[PDB]
């Protein structure tokens, strides 16, 4: 937050970038992988769709239809 | 002691690898640093963590490893970086 | 030329062209408004610095 | 005729809306002049115009008054607002050090009402005699000359219910929500747990509105082995310092502080006894008729059709609270979109039951 030195006043505030993060776990942005880098997991594959790309991929489907989706 | 220059020497190894190419690379005692530690996270210093970046991001992209080569050296295989245990990482063993 | 500690004192200039990044403990600073890179003297030359810390958008010194 | 008309007004609307502009550039500048102002906290009483505090950007320094200051409101401990140049006092702060609203979580009113914690009626008749009865009208124990319960002690298996509850007792009243998490209680640090209770302790008497939630005390709490300590001073440092607040001289007349734990028999035993901890009380499974009301909430939100049945759970379903029916309507979520239908049938209700009848009780 910005904060004066000789008038001890907030005037402008402050682009925050390094907040204390606590470092060292990965950020990625926007990975690149598709499930047909590997074959055979279609069965797993149906299923982490379904439970995870699913409810996300389409944002508008569920809220219209009032249906939480899980977070896990 | 000094805090950034293990950042700094990692990069200096890449850049000078390419001026002569058929060269290896060798690490000892990566434990003694350490790859994975608890002053990454509760620590104010920055070592390991600009290092990792330096390691993964220079070698692997854009770098061919048919002349520039790095190897490195541990005693216990299960206190290195989970980094380094994901595929993509480190395969020879 | 290694150094371990950059910090100004009391130096306040205008507006534009202050900066003064003090890494101690007592009075921190940071520079926003952009990208700033100057070949060799930025504020006060010197004992301009980063260390471990780093502030904002300058890599270059 | 009309050229000039349609500039005439696109004219008067562009000076309009550049006007509220410059007005808040003109009232901005004028605040950034201003000068700031010190804050410190009153140590002890000196004399009427002198007081000796101790300041919070240095050492201690002699303080005074100024003009149309409040005497009679300055105490031992309370905050002041210290002049940078007299150095005297000049506003009135309450007692505050760690923010509340972030480090604290703050929460007003409540998302979820008591129509959603249905199948408890048994205890939530017994909950809104002791709670919502003398916060809303304490003068009525005055009379008779008895004391209120402080604390609720509500256990049980950790996750059914205890989310709702916490929610339910502040959306009937509608006074502030104080969560204390067990994780942030326990930390390295000078005077954690002790700044954690007491500014808490001093919030609730200020401000009368405000409910406190505790989640998880066993973490806090318990005998542990032998009663001794090996890194376990933060155990009974958060322990102590609740009992003492209580049989001091300052009670609470309108705080409530709610605790849950895993079990009862793994807490202090010095609480559980009267005259602190007054209220406890189980939280069983639900009934069967009880668990009607709480379906009707969380499937109303699903679009479903007219034909749904809503007996069709309560034959399968035990011990089943709001938590455990979105589970339920997940798979049917999902189940909607293979039939391509924007409901769904009244036989979903029974396979999804039936799948989390399995896992659960």
């Amino acid at each position: 937050v910005g904060v004066n030195k000789d008038s001890y006043l907030i005037l402008d505030t402050l682009p925050s970038e390094f907040d204390s993060r606590v470092k060292a776990m990965e950020v990625d942005e926007k990975p690149t992988e598709t499930y047909s880098d590997v074959g055979g997991l279609d069965k797993q594959i149906e299923e982490l769709v379904e439970a995870i790309v699913l409810p996300m991929k389409r944002a508008d489907k569920f809220k219209d239809m009032g249906i939480r989706a899980p977070k896990g | 002691k000094y805090v950034g220059e293990g950042a700094r020497m990692v990069r200096e190894l890449f850049e000078m690898a390419r001026t002569k190419k058929a060269c290896i690379i060798f690490f000892d005692e990566i434990d003694a640093v350490g790859g994975a530690r608890f002053d990454d996270g509760a620590g104010g210093d920055n070592e390991v963590q600009r290092t990792m970046l330096e390691l993964i991001t220079q070698l692997d992209g854009f770098d061919p490893r048919g002349n520039i080569k790095v190897m490195f050296a541990t005693n216990r295989p299960n206190t290195l970086d989970p980094a380094l245990l994901r595929p993509g990482r480190i395969d020879r063993k | 030329h290694p150094l371990q500690v950059a910090r100004c004192t009391k130096i306040i200039k205008g507006e534009d062209a202050k900066y003064v990044i003090n890494l101690k403990q007592i009075a921190k600073f940071v520079v926003g408004l952009g990208e700033r890179v100057s070949p060799t003297d930025i504020e006060e030359g010197m004992r301009v610095g980063v260390d471990r810390s780093k502030y904002n958008i300058e890599l270059p010194l | 005729h009309r050229r000039y008309d349609d500039q005439l007004k696109q004219r008067r609307q562009n000076i309009r809306d550049l006007e509220k502009l410059y007005d808040k550039t003109e009232n901005d500048i004028k605040a950034l002049q201003s000068i700031g102002q010190l804050i410190g906290e009153v140590m002890k009483e000196l004399s009427e115009e002198k007081y000796i505090v101790k300041a919070s950007s240095g050492p201690r320094y002699i303080v005074g008054v100024r003009n149309s200051v409040d005497r009679s409101k300055l105490k031992k401990g309370v905050r002041v607002t210290l002049d940078i140049t007299t150095l005297t006092i000049m506003r009135i702060l309450p007692r505050e050090t760690d923010p509340l609203v972030y480090n604290m979580t703050s929460f007003e009113q409540g998302e979820i009402t008591f129509d959603g914690i249905g199948g408890l009626t048994e205890q939530i008749r017994e909950l809104r005699e002791v709670i919502e009865l003398p916060l809303k009208n304490p003068e009525i124990f005055q009379r008779v000359g008895i004391k209120p319960p402080k604390g609720v002690l509500l256990y049980g298996p950790p996750g059914t219910g205890k989310t709702l509850l916490a929610k339910a007792v502040a959306a009937t009243i509608g006074a502030n929500f104080i969560f204390s998490p067990a994780s942030g209680i326990v930390d390295k640090y000078i005077g954690e747990s002790a700044r954690i209770i007491r500014e808490m302790f001093a919030y609730a008497k200020e401000h009368e509105p405000c409910i406190i939630f505790m989640d998880e005390v066993d973490a806090i709490g318990g005998r542990r082995f032998s009663e001794g300590t090996s890194a376990d001073r933060e155990i009974q440092r958060t322990l102590m310092e609740l009992l003492t607040q209580m049989d001091g001289f300052d009670n609470l007349g309108q705080t409530k502080i709610i605790m849950a734990t895993n079990r009862p028999d793994t807490l202090d035993p010095a609480l559980l006894r009267p005259g602190r901890l007054d209220r406890k009380v189980e939280i069983p499974l639900p009934n069967e008729a009880g668990r009607l009301e709480i379906f009707k909430i969380h499937t109303a939100k699903v679009k479903k059709t007219g034909e749904f049945d809503f007996e069709a759970a309560v034959k399968m379903s035990d011990g089943f609270n709001g938590a455990d029916i979105r589970n339920c309507a997940t798979e049917a979520g999902f189940f909607a979109i293979r039939d391509d239908r924007d409901h769904i049938n009244p036989d979903d209700l029974m396979k999804a039951v039936r799948k989390v009848a399995e896992v659960k009780k």
